[PDB]
């Protein structure tokens, strides 16, 4: 996966962390 | 906005050069320079820049967008005296009236017509039902029956509305915003007929304005559907064309939406009186309208004197006959979200992403979610970027709670994940408007593993706020609300079902409750 794909995937991982937190 | 100068925005398909010529006569007489521009997506850009007190002095668009502009405080009430008002047709003033006030000057009445190549097709069909057999005949000859813009629902609306589609129900002096009319049998029948043309290869789902115009003006297709502005380029092409009544569908007239091209005055302009003088005494005159019309035909103008002169034009007569079969567009502020939702439904059905029935069934809630989401997300990104809360008013309780939630949760994400967010921004190297537009590819990649949850949603909005702060820093503040709009689009276009199941923004507030 490319540059925009890498950013998007890191946003999803962060979002999953947030989802677990709340 | 510069005092002592007029900046005018008009769409790029209209006679902006003729209008600039009227601007030169104004400058000649007054010393005031008139700059005419035709930005892309100006009907969305105008409310973005005007909200921050920038933008043009004068905005030209069909009347359907102006109710939303006025509701947001972005338009000056215009002040024509009774004598001037008597110079224009009364139903055109009716189109530019919002909550009892005139919010724009009416310029001309527009409706779509059928345009046909007389050498290929001297006797064009009277019914949509005839077009497939005709296309198969023209293909054996190296031609096609019909090409028109399938990316803008304005052009397919006549067929959707023919057998009973409607936007909002009008009853007892009021449009009822809870009664949207695309999820009924007649709308579905019309859109199904359109999708069948594509399925059987009489039409291509990717056809847009430019492609259809080029095909017709090169004599490759026997018909197109377009408005008066298009006649001038056909004249240049030396295609021999006629303009006629749209085909019937199930024996019913096609019902195009009727638009009144209108000129509104920015509430933030210091040049309101100059704008009034330009519009009343230079543009809305026989000679002013003639200069614009000679560039790109306006249709049936609002000025009685000049419309009498053009009314003999058989192409104008056909426009008015299609217009009488159609309906004047509502101007309520929900019209923008309506068009967002109907555009997605038409494109989804044409392309097969959804069935016709699913696509039109989604449209109403899509429009309501879009409108609510756009406001929440746009407000958050702007206040994050500027440091200042928007004081204008607001479904309002929920939107207020959602924004309070973001100030806590979205601010929290940007605190906790600042190192990640900073590396993401560096890696993307956002410099210009194209950079920002391309971020929609990032947003889709957030959801490409097929998972949706509130954490990913709030993180994407939080990163949107992080990018917006950066945009103000590099003097690209005007790009903030396009960003908010693309975030909103990805969420509503692809996650509508999930948002509805999760109770939308009430569920959002609930999930993130302390
Ligand atoms: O497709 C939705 C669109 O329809 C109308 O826009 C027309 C406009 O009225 C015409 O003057 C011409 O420019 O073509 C446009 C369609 O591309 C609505 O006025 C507009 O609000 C709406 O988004």
């Amino acid at each position: 996966s490319s540059t925009m794909g890498q950013v998007g995937r890191q946003l999803a991982i962060i979002g999953d962390d947030i989802n677990r937190r709340y | 906005i510069e005092e002592g100068k007029l900046v005018i925005w008009i769409n790029g398909d209209k006679g902006y050069n003729g209008l600039a010529e009227v601007g030169k006569k104004f400058e000649k007489d007054t010393g005031i320079k008139v700059t005419v521009e035709h930005p892309d997506k100006l009907e969305e850009k105008f409310p973005q820049v005007a909200a921050t007190g920038d933008g043009p002095d004068i905005i030209f668009w069909a009347h359907d967008r102006f109710g939303g502009y006025a509701q947001s405080g972005l338009l000056a009430e215009i002040t024509p005296d009774k004598a001037f008002q008597d110079k224009l047709y009364p139903f055109t003033w009716d189109a530019v009236r919002y909550n009892g006030k005139l919010i724009a000057y009416p310029i001309a009445v527009e409706a779509l017509s059928l345009i046909y190549n007389k050498d290929l097709l001297p006797n064009p069909p009277k019914t949509w039902e005839e077009i497939p057999a005709l296309d198969k005949e023209l293909k054996a000859k190296g031609k096609s029956a019909l090409m028109f813009n399938l990316q803008e629902p304005y052009f397919t609306w006549p067929l959707i509305a023919a057998d009973g589609g409607y936007a909002f129900k009008y009853e007892n002096g009021k449009y009822d915003i809870k009664d949207v009319g695309v999820d009924n049998a007649g709308a579905k029948a019309g859109l199904t007929f359109l999708v069948d043309l594509i399925k059987n290869k009489h039409m291509n789902a990717d056809t847009d304005y430019s492609i259809a115009e080029a095909a017709f003006n090169k004599g490759e297709t026997a018909m197109t559907i377009n408005g008066p502005w298009a006649w001038s380029n056909i004249d240049t092409s030396k295609v021999n064309y006629g303009v006629t009544v749209l085909p019937t569908f199930k024996g019913q007239p096609s019902k195009p939406f009727v638009g009144v091209l209108s000129a509104g005055i920015n509430a933030a302009s210091p040049n309101k009186e100059l704008a009034k003088e330009f519009l009343e005494n230079y543009l809305l005159t026989d000679e002013g309208l003639e200069a614009v019309n000679k560039d790109k035909p306006l249709g049936a103008v609002a000025l009685k004197s000049y419309e009498e002169e053009l009314a003999k034009d058989p192409r104008i007569a056909a426009t008015m006959e299609n217009a009488q079969k159609g309906e004047i567009m509502p101007n309520i502020p929900q019209m923008s979200a309506f068009w967002y939702a109907v555009r997605t439904a038409v494109i989804n059905a044409a392309s097969g992403r959804q069935t016709v029935d699913e696509a039109l069934k989604d449209a109403q809630t899509g429009s309501e979610l879009y409108r609510q989401s756009l406001e929440i997300i746009s407000r958050y990104l702007r206040e994050q970027a500027t440091g200042a809360a928007d004081t204008a008013p607001m479904s309002g309780a929920t939107s207020r709670k959602a924004l309070e939630t973001l100030r806590r949760v979205g601010d929290g994400v940007q605190r906790n994940h600042e190192t990640a967010f900073q590396g993401m921004l560096r890696k993307l190297d956002i410099k210009n408007e194209d950079d920002v537009k391309s971020l929609s590819r990032v947003m889709i990649h957030v959801f490409s593993d097929g998972v949706t949850n509130w954490g990913r949603i709030v993180t994407l909005i939080s990163f949107g706020a992080f990018v917006a702060k950066h945009l103000k820093t590099i003097n690209q503040e005007s790009c903030i609300e396009p960003l908010a709009e693309s975030i909103t689009d990805v969420l509503v276009r692809t996650k509508r079902d999930w948002l509805v199941k999760q109770r939308g923004w009430d569920g959002f507030v609930e999930f993130f409750h302390v």
